[PDB]
């Protein structure tokens, strides 16, 4: 969905 | 009054929002402040995110996180609509209808992280260790920095939060009991809490401490 460079949390 | 903040928006939606923001007199920006009001997240069209910095402070600061499509929407009716009706519902990870961001709205008398002194002790990726903190203040923790500096009383429970992949392949953070008798969590304790805007119990993000 995101498409920026914004970085995404999504697992760790 | 107004100011706007984007996630997940290529330089063209950007310019949507930049046209949107010129007309009604919305001051439009990159980096989230504390007079930010709107978190403007692209979203599907279930409204849902994906978790990025913003959307995580945008729920904290219990602001306006909204879907992109508030945006198009208006622009289509010519006409500002309702922030309500274009809330993110959910997102990627936590749940598609969680309603975080309107529970942290409704919930700002009540912080989740009320009465909880957290550290975020160690090394972390693509999110400052200040922002992190930013992040459990607006909910409502305390923050320490030192292990060794913890209040020592009964109306206040001690954190610790580690991002366990932040450091290394090798290990070496099983033993921070060792400099506290705090918790460790993982990271993931409270991006979880703060997109669900619950507090979540640290039983699946407890990290086994050597002694």
């Amino acid at each position: 969905i995101s498409r920026s460079t914004s970085p995404t949390f999504n697992k760790q | 009054r107004m100011s706007m903040v984007v996630s997940g928006l290529t330089p063209e939606e950007f310019m949507l929002v930049y046209k949107f923001a010129r007309k009604h007199h919305i001051t439009l920006t990159n980096l989230i402040t504390e007079e930010t009001t709107h978190v403007v997240m692209k979203t599907d069209a279930e409204f849902v995110c994906e978790r990025t910095l913003k959307y995580f402070l945008g729920i904290a600061g219990g602001k306006w996180v909204v879907s992109y499509f508030w945006v198009t929407q208006s622009i289509k009716e010519r006409k500002m609509l309702n922030e309500h009706d274009f809330e993110v519902r959910g997102d990627v990870v936590n749940g598609r209808n969680h309603q975080g961001p309107k529970r942290a709205r409704e919930s700002q008398d009540r912080k989740i992280f009320r009465g909880l002194e957290i550290c975020c002790y160690g090394p972390f990726t693509n999110m400052p260790t200040d922002q992190l903190e930013w992040m459990v203040q607006l909910c409502g923790a305390s923050v320490v920095k030192e292990l060794s500096s913890f209040t020592l009383g009964t109306g206040v429970h001690p954190i610790v939060v580690v991002q366990p992949d932040a450091w290394t392949e090798d290990n070496g953070f099983h033993a921070i009991g060792q400099m506290c008798e705090a918790p460790v969590v993982t990271r993931e304790w409270v991006l979880d809490s703060v997109a669900l805007y619950q507090c979540q119990e640290l039983d699946t993000y407890l990290i086994p401490q050597i002694p």
